[PDB]
């Protein structure tokens, strides 16, 4: 997780969250 | 005093009139009834 | 991108222009936009 | 001028919509606004006074409906996708 580096605000764009959050994986 | 002009220059010795620094109402200039033509390009006369 | 439109912003054009006029520019503005959307989406479909 | 509000705004002929609040971003002595990505006025100064604007865009996003089987019951409830719960009332 802290190896890996990872959508800026905009119009039109929105990013929904995963279903299944990183902490129950 | 540019459209009022006493004397215009000839087409092939064109003048430029640069206008900056007031307000302006070109309302004025095609509410009057005294332009034949008056054609705009990229813009509207009744937006400007 | 312009698209080949006056400018590159609804707003501009809508401002701009009458509406006879300012159509033709906002579907030269539509159609460019729909297109870059529509090979977006078949990219995201493809890399899905 | 107001300030936290979503707003129409006109500086100059920049047209826009959105929520107008002080900047933390320093100009430079005379540059007139800001694009912080994708050519979206993000900010402006003001050409009456001379303070800085920082603009956000309006708070929008998509509102879906939860609802169990139509055949087993009617009560529904909503969920706003990307809304702070504080500023739903107004859409
Ligand atoms: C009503 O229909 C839903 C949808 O298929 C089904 O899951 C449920 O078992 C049904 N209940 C009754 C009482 O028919
Ligand atoms: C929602 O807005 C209120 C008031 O602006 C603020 O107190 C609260 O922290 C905000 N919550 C979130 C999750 O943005």
């Amino acid at each position: 997780f802290n190896k890996v580096t990872l959508a800026q605000k905009f119009n039109g764009l929105t990013v929904l969250p995963p279903l299944l959050t990183d902490e129950m994986i | 005093e540019v459209f009022n002009a006493t004397r215009f220059a000839s087409v092939y010795a064109w003048n430029r009139k640069r206008i900056s620094n007031c307000v302006a109402d070109y309302s004025v200039l095609y509410n009057s009834a005294s332009f034949s033509t008056f054609k705009c390009y990229g813009v509207s006369p009744t937006k400007l | 991108s312009n698209f080949g439109a006056i400018s590159s912003v609804l707003n501009d054009i809508l401002s701009r222009l009458d509406p006879p006029e300012a159509e033709v520019q906002i579907d030269r503005l539509i159609t460019g936009r729909l297109q870059s959307l529509q090979t977006y989406v078949t990219q995201q479909l493809i890399r899905a | 001028l107001v300030k936290n509000k979503c707003v129409n705004f006109n500086f100059n002929g920049l047209t826009g919509t959105g929520v107008l609040t002080e900047s933390n971003k320093k100009f430079l002595p005379f540059q007139q606004f800001g694009r912080d990505i994708a050519d979206t006025t993000d900010a402006v100064r003001d050409p009456q006074t001379l303070e800085i604007l920082d603009i956000t865009p309006c708070s929008f996003g998509g509102v879906s409906v939860i609802t169990p089987g139509t055949n087993t019951s009617n009560q529904v409830a909503v969920l706003y996708q990307d809304v702070n719960c504080t500023e739903v009332p107004v859409a």
